[PDB]
């Protein structure tokens, strides 16, 4: 439970691996790259509507 | 001589889910044309899963490829025994550019394998024939009921896993064998109309290992005879 | 404003042209949904297929349907991509109008995979494809056409 | 009871593509076979589903496999149940057959070949189409051909070969893949390697080596007659790739 | 790596930083956010 | 701060809160599941 700002810099790949993700956010994410964000799913992708 | 359409309903109860229902009405028009009888098994239609059409891109898939098969020209002989179908080459061309035209809408890996893996069982017409049997209709009611039958349910317990199912003497019921009778129960009944012509059947078959059931029925809705 | 989204290759139909054509979006040239498909915004206007047959805004002076969209209502407006196209979306083609322009589907088509090819009913596989190998709806399908004769 | 004159009962060692049979004992009672393979990699026993019994006459005690046990399943382990009834599925075995499948005519399971394919397709016995160009958009196939290694771990890594031929490990998977039927594609997402190599320094010579878990088994490395050659200057237009688990749908819901 | 289940809550901003992001999700990804969900990649965006 | 590879496995589900997400990468973002990814932006999603 981070009080201030959580900052973590990682200076090469990174990568998570969990059974379920919910990366809920109280504000904006900015999910921002340089090369495809590529989102990708068994089941597909909806939105909020 | 001849005709009508059949229903057709399979219900495969696994344990700790819901019934699974299969649904269907094929259309055949039988012809004595010696032993020879042709059905030609014309087509096969209001194809229902759990009472309602398919909607999963798999299943349209594979009602797609098995179009190809219907109609028929099963050689039945006397009683049900397919000895040939007569119009293989024919269906195998069918199913060939079929297979050419999915391939060349939807390049999907998934389905290429599963071609190659249903060209062995169409690569000849005995294996054809042998691979024929998995469907219901065709194996309860091109079979001989001689009071002393087996049937192979061929995803009984799990997908992918058969069961063979030896029925005893005793409308022309039958019942499953003595041995393990703690894991394998069911029954068999048939009613035939006044010469042959299988009007209704009824089999359930049941896996005791819950109890993995699954209920066969054969009805005779619009048939003509000449 | 639907249940989906339209992409380039959609079905498109003009109630003045005589045939239904593709739709072709190439302002947006980075935003792609399914695979490779670059979605359609309300930024693709003009001339946006390679047209509809011949159109028919005077049927006695028909000519070739070269389209000239110039809005698009029906589209979502929860994403600023320009916001995406969906189903319910029409055109204008500055000749029929509002509402001149229709699209029979969203060019998405859902390609399968080894999840699809599991959830698959196959227990009943047997009565919707006898020439079928369960193996081949399973993660790793392997062909093993095992014979045993009698002789 | 395996026959090829006759061998005694119990689990037997046979070569693939061999005319065999396999014999019963306690006229002519129904004998209902049923048969087992490995899954590769689960490595648990499975019902073989397009398994045939062909009837060229009536029933003997006697089955005749004379097509031979299939040199793709080289490794596995093939079990035959018999029986008057639902054949077992393997300890309540008076009537089961256990034999395990080895190459025709092979010393030692071996790497028979590593190539770099242009179809994602592949299966047992044919030499897959080898490309030689590719991009770092497109998704490279690599082809490992086996011979007598049914279902074996075995890792992939892929290494570099620069103008002074020297070759130096580039990029390894995170996870080691299993060689299904004595054949095995590996889809290599090769903007990957593309990143890692550009971060290591005309055309990028990508060579693979393939090294199975167990010991005895050596590795293969590619070389000249298949090393891929990633385009530094270009790109795929829209590129090959993988389509094992496919591009659904971007819904709304 | 964690064996059960992974619960971080930043009650300020949160700032990652890296090279080559790779999130797998073995059940279903739920991507919540109150203002907007930002998407910038100045090569191209895929989302199925 | 993290100079190698950050890896990080769970085997339950992973529970992430915020005030201000923002993940950035000079190379590639890859998100992958095997349910639907579901973007439930209060307000609404923005890609550029
Ligand atoms: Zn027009």
């Amino acid at each position: 439970s981070i009080a201030g700002n959580l900052s973590v810099t990682v200076d090469e790949n990174l990568m998570y691996d969990a059974q379920d993700m919910t990366l809920t956010a109280q504000g904006g994410m900015k999910l921002l790259a340089n090369a495809k964000i590529g989102l990708k799913s068994s089941e597909g992708v909806d939105i909020a509507q | 001589n001849l005709k009508g359409q059949y229903s057709i309903n399979v219900s495969t109860t696994f344990p700790g889910s819901q019934a699974s229902l299969y649904s269907a009405i094929i259309e055949v028009i039988a012809s004595y044309q010696d032993d020879y009888f042709i059905f030609e098994l014309r087509s096969r239609q209001e194809v229902k899963l759990n009472g309602n059409p398919p909607s999963q891109m798999v299943d349209l898939f594979m009602l797609r490829l098995s179009n190809t098969y219907y109609p028929m020209k099963l050689k039945v002989s006397t009683s049900g025994k397919i000895m040939e179908v007569i119009n293989f080459t024919d269906i195998k061309e069918r199913w060939e550019a079929e297979c050419a035209k999915i391939v060349e809408e939807i390049p999907c890996i998934a389905y290429e394998q599963y071609i190659e893996l249903s060209k062995s069982n169409m690569d000849t017409e005995n294996v054809f024939l042998q691979a024929l049997r998995k469907d219901s209709f065709i194996q309860f009611y091109f079979k001989e009921y001689l009071d002393d039958i087996d049937i192979v349910c061929y995803n009984f317990p799990r997908r992918g896993e058969s069961t063979f199912y030896d029925l005893a003497i005793d409308i022309k019921t039958f019942h499953v064998k003595e041995y393990n009778s703690k894991r394998y129960s069911g029954k068999l009944i048939c009613e035939y109309s006044e010469e042959n012509d299988i009007f209704s059947l009824i089999a359930e078959f049941y896996y005791n290992t819950g109890q993995c059931k699954k209920k066969v029925s054969i009805s005779v809705e619009n048939r003509s005879v000449q | 404003a639907g249940k989906e989204f339209v992409v380039d290759k959609a079905m498109c139909m003009c109630k003045y042209g005589a045939a239904p054509g593709k739709l072709m979006v190439t302002d947006n040239q980075f935003f792609r949904l399914n695979g490779t498909k670059l979605c359609a915004s309300t930024m693709t206007l003009g001339n946006v297929i390679y047209g509809f047959g011949i159109c028919k805004v005077n049927p006695m002076f028909p000519k070739p349907c070269v389209p000239a969209i110039t809005q698009w209502n029906g589209q979502f407006s929860k994403i600023t991509m320009g916001n995406p196209l969906t189903d319910k979306s029409k055109g204008t083609c500055s000749c029929g109008g509002p509402d001149c322009i229709e699209f029979m589907q969203t060019g998405q088509i859902p390609v399968p995979g080894s999840k699809q090819m599991q959830q698959a009913t196959g227990e009943h596989q047997g009565e919707l494809d006898a020439m079928g190998d369960p193996s081949a709806l399973t993660k790793h399908p392997v062909d093993t056409p095992t014979s045993l004769l009698l002789k | 009871k395996d026959s090829t004159k006759e061998v005694g009962c119990g689990s037997v060692q046979y070569e693939a593509n061999l005319k065999f049979a396999l014999r019963v004992k306690y006229k002519a009672p129904k004998l209902k076979c049923k048969g087992y393979c490995t899954n590769a990699v689960t490595g648990e026993y499975e019902e073989i589903s397009k398994f045939r019994v062909d009837e060229n006459g009536a029933y003997t005690d006697t089955f005749y496999c004379d097509d031979g046990l299939q040199e793709s399943h080289a490794g596995a382990d093939y079990v035959f149940s018999f029986g008057i009834n639902n054949p077992y599925g393997f300890m309540i075995v008076p009537s089961i057959q256990k034999i395990h499948l080895i190459g025709r005519n092979l010393k030692k399971p071996q790497i028979t070949s590593v190539i770099w394919s242009s179809k994602e397709m592949i299966k047992f016995g044919e030499d897959s189409p080898r490309r030689k160009s590719i991009n770092y958009n497109e998704d490279g196939f690599l082809h490992i051909h086996a011979r007598g290694m049914y279902g074996q771990k075995v890792r992939v890594e892929l290494f570099e070969k620069d103008s002074t031929g020297i070759k130096k490990l580039l990029l390894g998977l995170k996870d080691d893949v299993t060689i299904l039927d004595n054949v095995v594609c590996v889809p290599v997402e090769m903007s990957g390697v593309y990143a890692k190599a550009a971060k290591g320094r005309l055309s990028f010579e990508i060579l693979a080596k393939v090294t199975p878990l167990d010991t005895s088994i050596a590795a293969f490395e590619q070389d000249d007659k298949s090393l891929i050659e990633l385009q530094i200057y270009g790109k795929a237009d829209e590129a090959a790739k993988s389509t094992v688990n496919g591009t659904m749908k971007f819904m709304i819901a």
